[PDB]
């Protein structure tokens, strides 16, 4: 629905690294593919405790 | 060292573009190496083969 929403839409929007990490939260993948974002400003989308 | 290079392994700075550099001191005498050194792990050193 997001990709949907910024396609067709007049503004433009800038969008990369559109992560989904499931493997534990400390091993290894996790931190690089979180360490990859560099811009500012987050939308996550979790249950709580996660 | 070694447990440099262990803490950093899990850390994911151990990947295939991250060069290592590292003192003559580490390499004691090139017939010790524990399995934490991973490869392709520059170290200039003295020499023994020759001379």
């Amino acid at each position: 629905f997001v990709k949907t929403t910024v396609d067709n839409s007049f503004v433009g929007w800038d969008m990369q690294n559109v992560i989904t990490l499931d493997t534990s939260f400390e091993d290894a993948k996790t931190q690089v593919q979180l360490k990859k974002i560099h811009s500012s400003v987050i939308l996550l989308y979790c249950s709580k405790d996660e | 060292a070694v447990l440099i290079l262990s803490e950093a392994r899990s850390l994911g700075l151990t990947g295939y573009d991250f060069f290592w550099i590292v003192p003559s001191l580490v390499s004691g005498n090139t017939e010790l190496i524990p399995k934490e050194f991973p490869s392709g792990l520059i170290s200039v050193s003295y020499d023994d083969w020759d001379y």
